[PDB]
C-alpha cells in the first residue's frame, strides 16, 4: 500500500493530502471527510492512517488501537510518562479489564489463546 | 451376509471355504458358531466355481 | 480381497477397529496384514454410512 | 538479537519431551506457503496440537527414540528435505493428511522453482500499451500488437510439470497476474506406533474403495441370489432363480403351454 | 439348484415342508439331502409369499 501520516482531526493539508494524491483515487476531502470523521478525540501524537484505494472508495488501517482501547478502559489518555518503571499518571489497569480489550482484540490478532492474548497486551501495557 | 462375507474373504486370502477355516473367521469376529449355517453353507459352495458366479447378477 | 470382505463381515455383526477386529479377523485367516492397507481402509471409512454406499449396488 | 543462547542442548531439550507427549508425528515441507497461509494453517494444528522446532536439531528423533524403544538408524532413509517441520499431534493420521493437504492457499510461482503442474497462459488482451512485448516472445508467449494492446496470441505451455520455471518466465507471469498453484504444508512422512508411512500413502484414494466395496458388495450379493442361503438381504431373488430357468425352457422350445 | 427347483414345483401342486414333501421329491430325485439346506429354505420360506416375489421377475 502506499503510505500516509496523519494527525487528529486534520482535513486538506496541501502539504499531506495534494502531492500524496487524494484517494477516492481523485477528490479528495471525500477522505477528508472519512478519517475525519472517524479520528476520535484530540490529536495527540501522529497516528498512521494507511491508505488503501479502490474504485471510486477510500478506505484507511488505522490502528491507534489497542493502546487507544487501553486509554477508553483506563480513563486516562496519555501514555507511560517514565518508560517501564512506573508511570506519572497512575493507570493501573485490573485484571478484568485486560482479558476484555484481549477478547475483542481476538480477531485482529492472531492469538492462539485468550490467555495468550492477555500476554500480548499487557506487554504492551507495561512498556 | 457374515457367512457369504467370511467366504469370500477365505477365497481372496486363498484358503479353503470348509467348516474348520470358516469357524475360525466367524469366531474372530465374535459371532457365535452355530452348526447348520456353516454346513449348509459348505454344501451350497460344494462343486462351484466361486470366480464364474462373483460376476454377474441382472 | 482381504480387507474388503473382513470389515464387511464385522459390519454385519455390527461392530469394527483397526487392532480390536480387522487384525483379529484377518489373523484368525491365517494372513499377516499389512499395517497400511488396514490404516487406509480405516481411513477411508471414517465419516461414511457402509449401509447406504451399499443401497445403490454397483 | 545478542550472543546469548540461541539455545543448544536447552531447544533440544523441550524438542525432546515433546516426540514423547504425543502418539503421531509427522514430517512436513512450508517452503512454497506464504506465512499468512502458513499461519493460518498452523491456527488450525494448534487447538488441536502443536508444532516444533529444528534444523539438524530437529534430527535426532534417534534421542528420543533412544529413551524409547521405537527406531534408530532403522528409518528407511531420514526422509527429511529442506524446509521441514514437525508436527506433534493426538489428530490421527489420516485425517491430518485431509486437514493439511486438502485445504492449502493460493499464491504465485516462483523464478528457479520447478513448476508443479503445468503452467498456461491464455490469450486474451493483456490491457497493457505498446512496450517491450519482446520479453514476452522470449519466453515462448507468442504476442502481437492487436489494436494498440499487447495480446497474446494463443494458449501454449510456458513450462511443464517437472521443469523449472526460468527467472524472465516467473517475472514476466506475475505482471500478467497469471499465478495458480496450492500451498500450504506438503507431508512428507508420518510416525506412528513403530510404522512409516511416505506420501503416496498419504493422499488417501477413498473413491477406488468405495468402488470396490460396492464390487465386493455385489460378490456377497451375488453368491448370495445364486447360492441361495436366506438371511435378511438375498432371499426374494433365490427364489426368482428357480423361475428363471423354468420361464426360461419355454423361450427356446417349441411346447406352448 | 435342487432345492429351489423342488420347492417350487410343490409350490405349483400347491403344498411344502421338511419331511414330508422337500425329503420327499430330492429323494425321488434319488440325492441325498443335506438337511441344514432345507431347514435355511424352510426358515427363509416362513411367512413370505411365493406368489407376490414371482410377479416381479428378477
Amino acid at each position: 500500500y502506499l503510505y500516509l501520516r496523519a494527525v487528529g482531526g486534520e482535513v486538506g493539508a496541501s502539504a499531506a493530502l495534494a502531492p500524496k494524491i487524494g484517494p477516492l483515487g481523485l477528490s479528495p476531502k471525500k477522505v477528508g471527510e472519512d478519517i475525519a470523521k472517524a479520528t476520535k478525540e484530540f490529536k495527540g501524537i501522529k497516528v498512521t492512517v494507511q491508505l488503501k484505494i479502490q474504485n471510486r472508495q477510500a478506505a484507511a488501517s488505522v490502528v491507534p488501537s489497542a493502546s487507544s482501547l487501553v486509554i477508553t478502559a483506563l480513563k486516562e489518555p496519555p501514555r507511560d510518562r517514565k518508560k517501564d518503571k512506573n508511570v506519572k499518571h497512575s493507570g493501573n489497569i485490573q485484571l478484568d479489564e485486560i482479558i476484555e480489550i484481549a477478547r475483542q482484540m481476538r480477531d485482529k490478532s492472531f492469538g492462539r489463546t485468550l490467555a495468550s492474548v492477555t500476554k500480548e497486551i499487557l506487554g504492551t501495557a507495561q512498556s | 451376509s457374515a457367512l457369504s462375507y467370511a467366504a469370500l474373504i477365505l477365497a481372496d486370502s486363498e484358503i479353503e471355504i470348509s467348516s474348520e477355516k470358516l469357524l475360525t473367521l466367524t469366531n474372530a469376529a465374535n459371532v457365535p458358531d452355530e452348526n447348520i449355517w456353516a454346513d449348509i453353507f459348505a454344501k451350497a459352495l460344494d462343486g462351484q466355481n466361486l470366480k464364474d458366479l462373483l460376476v454377474n447378477f441382472s | 480381497m482381504k480387507y474388503l470382505a473382513a470389515y464387511l463381515l464385522l459390519n454385519a455383526a455390527g461392530n469394527t477397529p483397526d487392532a480390536t477386529k480387522i487384525k483379529a479377523i484377518l489373523e484368525s485367516v491365517g494372513i499377516e496384514i499389512e499395517d497400511e492397507k488396514v490404516s487406509s481402509v480405516l481411513s477411508a471409512l471414517e465419516g461414511k454410512s457402509v449401509d447406504e454406499l451399499i443401497t445403490e449396488g454397483n | 538479537m545478542g550472543g546469548i543462547r540461541e539455545k543448544k542442548a536447552e531447544y533440544f531439550a523441550k524438542l525432546r519431551e515433546y516426540l514423547e507427549e504425543y502418539k503421531s508425528l509427522f514430517v512436513v515441507g512450508v517452503d512454497n506457503v506464504s506465512s499468512q497461509q502458513m499461519h493460518e494453517v498452523r491456527k488450525e494444528l494448534r487447538g488441536r496440537a502443536v508444532v516444533l522446532m529444528g534444523k539438524n536439531t530437529m534430527v535426532r528423533r534417534a534421542i528420543r527414540g533412544f529413551l524409547s524403544d521405537l527406531p534408530d538408524f532403522e528409518k528407511l532413509l531420514p526422509f527429511v528435505k529442506g524446509n521441514v517441520g514437525f508436527v506433534f499431534t493426538n489428530e490421527p493420521l489420516t485425517e491430518i493428511k485431509n486437514v493439511i493437504v486438502s485445504n492449502r492457499v493460493a499464491a504465485p510461482a516462483r523464478a528457479g522453482a520447478v513448476a508443479p503442474e503445468d503452467i498456461w497462459v491464455r490469450a486474451v488482451n493483456t490491457g497493457m500499451e505498446p512496450g517491450k512485448t519482446s520479453f514476452f516472445q522470449a519466453l515462448g508467449v507468442p504476442t502481437k500488437i492487436a489494436r494498440g494492446t499487447i495480446e497474446i496470441v494463443s494458449d501454449v505451455k510456458v513450462v511443464d510439470a517437472g521443469n523449472k520455471v526460468g527467472q524472465s518466465e516467473a517475472s514476466l507471469l506475475n505482471l500478467l497476474n497469471i499465478s495458480p498453484f496450492t500451498f500450504g504444508l506438503t507431508v512428507v512422512q508420518v510416525y506412528d506406533n513403530g510404522q512409516v508411512f511416505p506420501s503416496s500413502i498419504l493422499d488417501i484414494t477413498d473413491e477406488e474403495l468405495v468402488s470396490h466395496f460396492v464390487s465386493a458388495v455385489s460378490t456377497i450379493a451375488s453368491i448370495s441370489l445364486a447360492i441361495g442361503y436366506p438371511t435378511l438381504p438375498s432371499v426374494g431373488h433365490t427364489l426368482i432363480n428357480n423361475y428363471k430357468d423354468l420361464l426360461a425352457v419355454a423361450i427356446a422350445a417349441s411346447y406352448h403351454y
